[PDB]
């Protein structure tokens, strides 16, 4: 009888990238 | 130096926290043949702002003894023994010049959670005060006093064995604890005679303690603009209600209704009866000791819409002294995996530490979800925002005022487990008004206006029989639009 | 110079900032023997074009003092820790030359939230910050201003006692503000004799300055 009309995508926390700062 | 008048009133949590760092180190003898000894180093957690830096200047003043203070977050250095020898010299150098106290503050970014970092830096220098601790062996010499507030951002790997197993709470100065923090800062100031402390202590009743030298500072700010042997009057003070702005309520900055218990509501025997079961725990805690029954935490409300549900949300905003966190229904949800359960945490965390304190959760149908027949509609287990606030409710509430104002319009969508008696014990329904309350609907809006000459009244009330309370309010806009609609053709 | 009369509408706080910032350095023995000055920082947020950024340049022009500028993040670099000394050299040249005034601009990505942001760059010049600020007490001092928007996006830990704790929000003139603005703007240029400025402040309702 219910058929379910959503998937409700609620996560996912994406890549980052770094920022390597020069020593010396 | 501060002494101890610094922090006056507050005995009850200023004359247990000597028995922690100032009486192990008074004598060692208390802690022969008694087997373990539990005070190693003391946690201490609670409202940010109340004395935190200041009780580490007091132990240093009244008990003798090699006090280091550290600030915290300014070692903060890519440089490799900038962060990690001057800890190392935090704990020898008072070893040999005993005693060995030792105090640290602001461990908030420091230390944090397993899951942030891993093998950087910051996570090498943080596991150095893991065996730095564990290493000095001194019998009763040293003590941690390290004053931290929100306790979830520490991690659980400092409370394992003995480090930090000693919790102890500051609590609020309540009971004559905010008398005292006004003594001490008009002793050097200048005041006139025409104040009185304990009405001042009175009116208000939201204190983060950082806020008590700011409302006090703020008058005296007022005598400047007016005047251009000074002193502080009357209404310098007076002003300082207006903008009361404490340290913890910085994000409800909406606008609060005047109410003046007229304005609102028809009946008066089920309005009294929710005033009195949340006047009763803020004022005095003498009278539910005496009879031992637990106090009631939160209330609902359900019912046809246009009552008065949420009007009456804004009457206890303002006449109860009991602060006032108000919600937007389901706002408290973000779009993120791990966001969406801190912030229905982030907010109940940061008015517990502080808390005279009402909150306002709305639309409890977007918060119980109808959990019963879940099958997956928030997708991946995201409906688990359900047992989330069952687990900030019934925790640690002993003597903390945690209101929940629960305004709903179907009762039936809310899952029985926050119906179970251990949570909520008061359940009102506010009914449809009769003849006899609906004129009190009326004259709630024809108080503050100009109007006409007495006209038939009792004969409105008796008509509009079968409609709600919002349903009066569009009889009286029509009867106000159609009294400015014919000024204008009167005009010219 | 842009003065004081370049800033039109808002009368309600330009009273605010005057008497934080003029009335400590035109009289420095009025706030002696009423105890501690209040006055340490003041937070400007609301909406961006509210005029926000032209509040700087009317406290550094109208009063006589060193007005030292700093940006939004422009204080990092690629070295051994020079952003949480380049801040700090803005703060110990402001104590050489006191009394002067700084301003910091754009506190959205210095300050920001600690649970929420990641790095260790971004979440040691938010612990740099804390530091500085409530160490720093000099009498007669250039007391911080900063102007941006997002007032959510701000720590705690800045707002407690004597880092942030006048805070006030620009408002937005919807009867009778935007009168005193277009009267301003339009006094530096000729205007015919066939505009209204009663009229035109009277039929537009929705403008943020
Ligand atoms: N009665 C009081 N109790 C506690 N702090 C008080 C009181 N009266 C004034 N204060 C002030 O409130 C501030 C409390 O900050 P504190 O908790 O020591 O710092 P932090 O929490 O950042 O480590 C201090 O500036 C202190 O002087
Ligand atoms: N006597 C009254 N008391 C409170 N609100 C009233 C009254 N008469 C009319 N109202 C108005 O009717 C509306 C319904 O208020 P309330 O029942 O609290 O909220 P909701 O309709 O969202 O459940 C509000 O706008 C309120 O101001
Ligand atoms: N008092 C004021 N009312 C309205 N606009 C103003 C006011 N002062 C300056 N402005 C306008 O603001 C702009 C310059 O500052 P602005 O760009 O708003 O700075 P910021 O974006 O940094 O807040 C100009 O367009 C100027 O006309
Ligand atoms: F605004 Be009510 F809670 F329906
Ligand atoms: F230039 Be403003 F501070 F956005």
């Amino acid at each position: 009888a219910a058929a379910a009309a959503a998937a409700a995508a609620a996560a996912a926390a994406a890549a980052a990238a770094a920022a390597a700062a020069a020593a010396a | 130096e501060v002494g101890y008048d610094d922090i006056g009133g507050c005995r009850k949590q200023m004359a247990q926290i000597r028995e922690m760092v100032e009486l192990p180190l008074r004598h060692p003898q208390l802690f022969k043949a008694i087997g373990i000894k539990p005070p190693r180093g003391v946690l201490m957690y609670g409202p940010p702002g109340t004395g935190k830096t200041l009780m580490a200047r007091a132990v240093a003043n009244e008990t003798g003894a090699f006090f280091f203070l550290i600030n915290g977050p300014e070692v903060m250095s890519k440089m490799a023994g900038e962060s990690e020898s001057n800890l190392r010299k935090a704990f020898e150098e008072a070893e040999k010049n005993a005693p060995a106290i030792i105090f640290i503050d602001e461990i908030d970014s420091i230390a944090p959670k397993r899951d942030k970092t891993n093998g950087e830096v910051e996570r090498r220098v943080v596991s150095q005060l893991l065996t730095l601790m564990d290493g000095m062996k001194a019998r009763s010499n040293v003590v941690v006093i390290a004053a931290t507030n929100r306790p979830n951002s520490i991690d659980p790997a400092l409370r394992r064995f003995g480090r930090f197993d000693r919790e102890v709470d500051i609590g609020i100065p309540d009971a004559t604890g905010r008398l005292e923090v006004l003594r001490i800062h008009t002793k050097n100031m200048k005041l006139a005679d025409d104040v009185d402390l304990e009405a001042l202590a009175a009116e208000t009743h939201g204190y983060v303690g950082a806020d008590i030298a700011s409302l006090c500072s703020e008058a005296a700010m007022q005598q400047i603009r007016e005047k251009m042997s000074l002193g502080v009057t009357m209404d310098n003070f007076r002003f300082a209600l207006g903008n009361s702005n404490p340290s913890a309520l910085r994000e409800t900055v909406v606008e609060s209704v005047n109410v003046t218990w007229d304005d609102v509501g028809g009946l008066d025997e089920i309005k009294e009866e929710l005033k009195e079961t949340v006047e009763y725990p803020v004022l005095h805690p003498d009278q539910y000791t005496k009879f031992g029954l637990s106090p009631s935490k939160g209330v609902l409300f359900y019912g046809p819409p246009g009552t008065g549900k949420t009007l009456l949300a804004k009457a206890v905003a303002t006449e109860v002294s009991a602060n006032f966190i108000s919600v937007k229904g389901p706002e408290l949800l973000s779009m993120w995996y791990g966001e969406s359960e801190s912030n229905i945490r982030d907010i109940f965390d940061k008015a517990r530490a502080a808390a005279p304190t009402v909150v306002f959760l709305d639309e409890l149908d977007s918060i119980a979800k109808a959990r019963g027949g879940s099958l997956g509609d928030a997708g991946g287990a995201s409906d688990r925002v359900v047992n989330q606030l069952l687990t900030e409710m019934d925790g640690m509430n002993a003597k903390k005022n945690v209101f929940v104002i629960g305004a709903t319009n179907r009762p039936d969508q809310i899952d029985p487990a926050i119906l179970r008696p251990g949570r909520l014990d008061q359940l009102i329904y506010v009914p449809l008004p009769d003849e006899n309350a609906r004129l009190s609907i009326l004259n709630a809006q024809l108080r503050k206006t100009p109007l006409e000459p007495g006209l038939e009244l009792t004969a409105i009330a008796k008509a509009t029989q079968g409609f709600s309370g919002a349903d009066l309010l569009y009889i009286v806009q029509r009867a106000a639009k159609y009294a400015i609609k014919d000024s204008i053709e009167a005009h010219r």
